[PDB]
């Protein structure tokens, strides 16, 4: 109970964390007020809009008023990789774009 | 001929192929990459010591050949100064592409559970 | 062109890391730890 | 004589090289393990009286030890054993720079995703009035 069942807990909560989170990825010292700001108008917009939630609970360590499981979460990544597509490869192209 | 180490991208005086890739390296890297990695620093591979085949191969003034090491080592170094800025800003690129990412499943989430709705009015 | 894309991508991580500007690029531990190792040898 | 035999661990007064040998070792070691022996006590070859010579010091045009420490062999060595490092180091970091440039490439799905967010809200917009 204290230890392999926690254990499955303590894992079972860090698949829940962002990605970002889980793969111990730079998350900023504060979350910029002048970023986050939306035009509250475009699907880009309410995208902004939780992800403000996500670096608030992963900076601020202020959680969210819901979570959703990873179940959800990887349902609604794969509903995105199915649409995608033409998702650029890296090369030399994009290595001289990217040091201009 | 001119020989290039693949791990260092610049001429070798004694250049080297590993089996287990193909590719030239310079005998001291590559002995050093082994003594630290164990691996092909290409084709992650095991590697040793063992396996390396060596490849077929005036002075100007010593004021200045030691301002072309002056020149020469600024250049390296802005080099691997470089490389820890923009690694760090693809770790911040990436950071930002997973948050965009996880925001838009909790969006794709909200929304498919809000048309639920509609079939239960 | 990619350049577009790259540059509105790369604009908005910046954006969001604004606070860090100011902070020096890190070197890895793994980066620092292999040089203090050779150095050791 | 500051070089001390590799086989006794003690320093010699009578140096001996062989052709076959490595390590430095006594005449009056050598001998007695040529008449037991026979052979090279580092590398096993056959050992015989013809091999043996033995080194001097102090002769006309020998040059000054160094004792100062800094040289300039010394000092490229260590400048090369510098950029053997860096080189070192810059490659790691290379390949961590295209590792996470690379995926992040492949996770470009943002103007997608929006898409596809606009063509459920838009189903939404539309179910949440046929109701």
């Amino acid at each position: 109970n204290k230890a392999k069942r926690n254990a499955e807990n303590r894992v079972r909560n860090m698949k829940m964390r962002s990605q970002v989170i889980q793969r111990s990825l730079p998350k900023p010292t504060k979350v910029n007020e002048q970023a986050t700001r939306a035009t509250n108008s475009s699907a880009d917009d309410m995208v902004k809009a939780e992800m403000s939630k996500l670096l608030a609970w992963d900076v601020d360590n202020k959680p969210p008023s819901v979570i959703y499981s990873r179940e959800e979460l990887d349902a609604a990544a794969d509903l995105i990789k199915q649409e995608a597509e033409s998702g650029p490869e890296l090369n030399s192209l994009m290595w001289k774009v990217v040091e201009q | 001929m001119s020989f290039v180490c693949g791990i260092s991208g610049e001429l070798t005086e004694d250049p080297v192929v590993s089996q287990v890739s193909g590719h030239i390296f310079d005998r001291r890297l590559i002995v050093k990459f082994i003594a630290e990695n164990g691996t092909d620093p290409i084709s992650h591979g095991e590697l040793s010591e063992d396996q390396l085949v060596s490849l077929k191969s005036s002075g100007t003034s010593i004021p200045s050949l030691l301002k072309m090491l002056q020149d020469e080592w600024d250049t390296v170094m802005l080099n691997s100064f470089s490389l820890r800025q923009q690694l760090q800003i693809a770790r911040q690129e990436l950071s930002h592409s997973l948050y965009q990412h996880d925001a838009a499943c909790r969006v794709i989430s909200r929304l498919s559970k809000e048309l639920t709705a509609a079939r239960e009015a | 062109a990619l350049l577009n894309q790259v540059f509105k991508s790369l604009k908005r991580a910046q954006d969001l890391f604004y606070h860090d500007y100011a902070q020096p690029p890190p070197m890895p531990e793994e980066n620092d730890s292999l040089i203090r190792s050779m150095k050791r040898k």
